[PDB]
């Protein structure tokens, strides 16, 4: 079955920068893109970017540009998103999600467990 | 029939070699071997002798050609002939050459009616009749026609990995009945990606308006040259000698 | 009387017109 | 860009009882409108991605309506398990944009 | 061992007294500066004007398909072009579509309007799907939509465009109906006539520009990519790095995959030839596909650093031979360098006058330790 696997509970000191990991199992990866939702409990959802796997077009969000770093490995079909400048704003729950097409629109039928990143 | 006398070698790749003996081991025709010689159609009384047999094409065929008023038009190339499986076309007409290969239902006796124009004094085709239909066509290709323009013009055709290569080369020459004796290689001229695998083959013949007559005898057009040879090509080694510009002057059987 | 593949061809010591003059 | 606003943050509901959540469009979006549930603690899940076909697995209880710049998320009967956060996301253009966020409770 | 040349030659010799001699002690290879990769000109552009902004589109039903193959195909410039208002891949990103390669494909132009939008995809049912045109599950391709409100919907509104209401039965993938067959809803059989049983199958869409933008009218070509496990008849075009010459460099001239100085040649390819070879099977000469022009290969230079030292007792200083390469084209360089058959030396300057023989160098050049 489709798992998108997340660590969580990521914990980190502001200024520095953390590599949120999404792992990737039953289904194949290099079919379909990679995006990533940011979780505020204040701003509610946010869409991040997409990366496409095994590709260099990377899209990100006007907001989340630079913020936000897309990387992906298409061994063992792991998807990463690097965050640079962490400030207390920066302190939310980042979701990895699956595409239903690898394109425009989307409306990310599957969804990841999600990072619950604090930047302290 | 006919022995090929050092006939029918072509240049086997792309590469460039000078004043080198380069053995090379491909499909090539071998040498002093005899190769059927065909009279496609004559006319006696004036009866016409219709004979266009589908020969079996099997590794590579060596097809040569002493015909002046270029009756012969082009080929054919099918697995079955029928539209369950789909074959190649190779059809000379006055502005390009034709390649199709598609599902083809074939007539009885293929051909390509042609009419005169008294306003214009010229010959244009005036209907196609080779195939009842086409279904599934997978591959279409136009070039510019090669086989127009007492000379002798050498067609090698292969099929190897799903590549459909055909070599040409034109000589004129001085001899009737038989291959005159002499070397010439045969330079590429297109590749075709057609992924087909083909067992038989047969030749296209342009026929006048008059031939199309229902009277036996048609005195309108003249068929006597049209005569064209074909050999088999077999797996053999062959050292070939490149000169300084890059030809092949002579090669051993 | 009448190739750099990795290998390579050293000029003997004595040129050609050199032991024409032994 | 556009952006989806979702008027009701905490909204109160009895249970069996049918229940209707808003969303609202800037723009006309046709009817490219999709809806997620979001239980405490859990990933969120895909409940109808166009704006009435519901999502694989997903019951019959969860009916999306609206059409053009409205759009309502409707349930018919609210179990313990719909308590949760709901989300309405557009699908128009890039970039993308989800609501505010809508909880039930009773 | 690596401080001078002096000492790589006592670690060669693995000691700390060397003699009067020539110990060749490690080899000089020159590494490739860049690499280049040349392809010919993009010829015979495929057609994609026409499934662009083509002057009319076939209705749903009877969807036009359009054989594009024997081309270049830039799909990343479709991609980036932002005309098209979706774009949806559905089977492989649009991005790696100009790097793959496909043996043909096809373009499906139809008008539906946009809430008929995700009809044709795989995984849906609906009326469109169902009766104007299906997708395979597991179908490879990119579907193109585009808002054409300005092309197909008028004032007193666009009738030209069919949809099937319904159908006997669902159209299988990838099947064409334009059967006009009145449709029977009941056990009566039709008669060719209007009934209350008997609807016709074809309905007149509805266009206009007050309408809602699901109603408005769309302009959708489906990209289908297909592999026959044959030779791909079209591809993405191929990157092209302006040629260097005179310089060691990585090259790739339609697939040779090989390293060397490249220089213009005199020697004259027949025309259909494309790359030569020498008595030894080895790539000598090569055409470049943009200009037919004939290049040969010589191999980037490699030799023996063979460094030329007299005993240690009597000096410090050593001379480095640098065998078979010029100093020009290529201890540092600008100290005395002296060039001579069997190589260009470094660190000994040349004397016209000639005395007896003490280190063989090589073509009758011999080293000595001398004021
Ligand atoms: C000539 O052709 C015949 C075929 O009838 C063949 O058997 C023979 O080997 C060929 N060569 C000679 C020298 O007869
Ligand atoms: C020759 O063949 C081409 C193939 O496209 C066709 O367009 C043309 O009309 C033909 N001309 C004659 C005289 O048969
Ligand atoms: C048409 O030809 C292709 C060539 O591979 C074949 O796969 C297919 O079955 C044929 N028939 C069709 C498409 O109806
Ligand atoms: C020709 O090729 C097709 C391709 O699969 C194959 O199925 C068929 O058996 C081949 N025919 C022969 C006679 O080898
Ligand atoms: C072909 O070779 C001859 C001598 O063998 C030479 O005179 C002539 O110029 C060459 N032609 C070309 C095109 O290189
Ligand atoms: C639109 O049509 C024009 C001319 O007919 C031409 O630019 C092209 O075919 C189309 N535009 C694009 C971006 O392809
Ligand atoms: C390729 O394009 C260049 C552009 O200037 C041209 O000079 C050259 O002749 C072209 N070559 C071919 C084979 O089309
Ligand atoms: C250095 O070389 C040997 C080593 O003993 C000896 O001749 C002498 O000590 C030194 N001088 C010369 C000219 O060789
Ligand atoms: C390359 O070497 C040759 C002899 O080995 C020499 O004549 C030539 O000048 C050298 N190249 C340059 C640029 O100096
Ligand atoms: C050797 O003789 C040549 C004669 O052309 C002269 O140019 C050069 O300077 C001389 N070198 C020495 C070291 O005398």
């Amino acid at each position: 079955q489709v798992q998108l696997q997340q660590p969580g509970t990521e914990l980190v000191m502001p200024g520095a920068s953390v590599k949120l990991s999404c792992k990737t199992s039953g289904y194949t990866f290099t079919h379909y893109w990679m995006h990533w939702v940011k979780q505020r409990p204040g701003e509610g959802l946010e869409w991040i970017g997409e990366i496409a796997p095994s590709d260099n077009y990377v899209k990100y969000n006007q907001k989340f540009k630079g913020k936000s770093t897309l990387s992906v490995d298409r061994s063992s079909s792991t998807a990463y998103m690097q965050l640079s400048s962490l400030t207390s704003e920066d302190s939310a729950v980042y979701f990895c999600a699956r595409p239903d097409n690898s394109g425009y629109p989307v409306y990310f039928d599957y969804w990841g467990q999600g990072t619950s990143l604090t930047v302290s | 029939y006919t022995n090929s006398f050092t006939r029918g070698v072509y240049y086997p790749d792309k590469v460039f070699r000078s004043s080198v003996l380069h053995s090379t081991q491909d499909l090539f025709l071998p040498f002093f071997s005899n190769v059927t010689w065909f009279h496609a159609i004559h006319v006696s009384n004036g009866t016409k002798r219709f004979d266009n047999p589908v020969l079996p094409f099997n590794d590579g065929v060596y097809f040569a050609s002493t015909e002046k008023s270029n009756i012969i038009r082009g080929w054919i190339f099918g697995t079955t002939l029928d539209s369950k499986t789909q074959s190649l076309l190779i059809v000379n007409n006055a502005t390009n050459v034709v390649i199709k290969v598609c599902e083809f239902q074939f007539c009885n006796d293929p051909f390509l009616g042609v009419y005169y124009h008294k306003n214009n004094k010229s010959w244009m085709e005036s209907e196609f009749r080779v195939y009842s239909s086409a279904n599934n066509c997978t591959f279409e290709y136009v070039s510019q026609p090669f086989l127009m323009d007492k000379n002798l013009r050498e067609f090698v055709f292969k099929n190897i990995d799903g590549y459909f290569k055909i070599y040409s080369k034109h000589t004129p020459i001085n001899l009737v009945r038989d291959l005159p004796q002499g070397f010439s290689a045969l330079e590429p001229l297109v590749d075709l990606p057609i992924g087909i695998n083909i067992t038989r083959f047969q030749t296209l013949l342009a026929l006048h308006r008059s031939y199309l007559t229902p009277g036996d005898s048609s005195s309108g057009w003249t068929a006597g040259a049209a005569a064209y040879y074909v050999g088999y090509l077999q797996p053999r080694t062959f050292l070939l000698k490149y000169n300084e510009n890059g030809t092949i002057t002579d090669a051993v059987d | 009387v009448t190739k750099f593949n990795g290998l390579t061809v050293l000029p003997p010591l004595l040129t050609d017109e050199m032991i024409a003059q032994y | 860009d556009i952006v989806m606003t979702q008027s009701q943050k905490f909204m109160s509901t009895s249970l069996g009882d049918r229940v209707s959540i808003s969303c609202k469009a800037s723009q006309d979006v046709g009817t490219t409108v999709a809806w997620y549930q979001q239980k405490p603690g859990q990933s969120p899940k895909l409940l109808i991605y166009w704006a009435s076909t519901r999502h694989t697995g997903v019951p019959d209880r969860f009916t999306g309506t609206g059409s053009g710049t409205d759009y309502t998320l409707t349930i018919s009967s609210v179990a313990a398990e719909d308590l949760a956060l709901y989300y309405c996301q557009q699908h128009y253009n890039t970039p993308y944009t989800f609501g505010g966020g809508t909880k039930l409770e009773i | 061992c690596a401080l001078d040349p002096l000492s790589e030659t006592k670690c060669t010799l693995k000691s700390f007294t060397v003699e009067k001699g020539i110990y060749q002690t490690s080899n000089f290879r020159v590494q490739p500066t860049e690499s280049i990769v040349r392809f010919p000109n993009i010829t015979n552009l495929c057609p994609f004007g026409e499934v662009f902004n083509a002057t009319r589109f076939a209705s749903v039903y009877a969807w036009n398909r359009k054989r594009i193959s024997n081309c270049v195909a830039d799909y990343s410039v479709l991609y980036n072009s932002a005309s098209f208002s979706t774009f949806k891949c559905y089977g492989v990103s649009p991005t790696k579509l100009n790097d793959l390669c496909f043996t043909n494909v096809y373009a499906d132009s139809f008008v539906i309007r946009g809430d008929e939008v995700r009809q044709i995809a795989p995984g849906q049912t609906g009326k469109i799907a169902d009766y104007n045109y299906k997708l395979p599950d597991d179908f490879t391709g990119c579907v193109i939509a585009w808002n054409s409100n300005n092309l197909d919907s008028k004032v007193g509104g666009n009738y030209n465009y069919l949809y099937r209401l319904f159908r006997k039965s669902n159209l299988k993938p990838f099947e064409r109906d334009i059967s006009t067959e009145i449709y029977q809803a009941g056990s009566t059989p039709c008669n060719g006539v209007e009934g209350f049983n008997c609807y016709f199958p074809l309905q007149s869409y509805g266009f206009q520009p007050t309408n809602g933008v699901g109603y408005q009218p769309y302009r959708v070509v489906v990209l289908s990519f297909e592999l026959l496990h044959a030779p791909a008849t079209v591809c993405g075009p191929k990157k092209s790095t302006n040629l260097v010459k005179n310089k060691c460099v990585n090259f790739n001239f339609n697939g040779l995959t090989g390293t060397g100085v490249l220089t213009e040649s005199n020697k004259k390819f027949l025309p259909f030839q494309q790359f030569g070879r020498d008595i030894a099977d080895t790539t000598d000469a090569v055409r470049d596909p943009q200009t037919l022009e004939i290049l040969d290969i010589t191999p980037c230079s490699f030799g023996g650093v063979s460094v030329i030292t007299p005993g240690t007792n009597t000096s410090n200083q050593v001379a480095v031979l640098y065998q078979d390469v010029n100093c020009t084209e290529v201890y540092s360089t600008g100290s005395n360098v002296f060039q001579t058959r069997a190589g260009c030396l470094i660190g000994a300057e040349h004397v016209n006058n000639s005395y007896e023989c003490d280190i063989p160098i090589g073509a009758g050049i011999c080293a000595s330790y001398q004021t």
